[PDB]
């Protein structure tokens, strides 16, 4: 496979003027830590084709992340020396996902 | 600002180490 994921990573816990401030927030929070990822993704595994940061359950509390790599062979490394390390205060799960 | 940041206090062991507890 070429795409890994990295499961639950994308973590965020906690009128109408409100609504509109929080989605600009949790977009520029969402836009931040995408290229935060993408950015350590090119520079030290390899070429990306596409990449998503999800919301599982659909209330943007958690998400995972998928990365496709132009490469299998990258995507299989990154899987590897990904699960030996840390993510903000947090290890990190990665998996290649069929 | 994310990247290899660990767990407070957990800086002397490796993430795998760190997950081979969590249950």
């Amino acid at each position: 496979s070429q795409t890994i994921a990295l499961l639950n990573i994308y973590r965020n816990p906690q009128d109408g003027l409100r609504s509109a401030v929080s989605d600009v927030e949790m977009q520029e929070h969402y836009d931040e830590f995408f290229e935060e990822v993408f950015t350590e993704m090119e520079e030290k595994y390899g070429e990306v084709e596409e990449m998503n940061v999800c919301d599982n359950l659909g209330d943007h509390l958690v998400g995972n992340v998928y990365v496709k790599f132009r490469r299998e062979e990258d995507a299989e490394k990154a899987v590897i020396d990904l699960n030996n390390r840390w993510f903000n205060g947090q290890p990190i799960h990665a998996e290649l996902s069929p | 600002k994310y990247w290899d940041v660990p767990p407070p206090g957990f800086e002397h062991i490796t993430p795998m180490q760190y997950k081979a507890m969590q249950a």
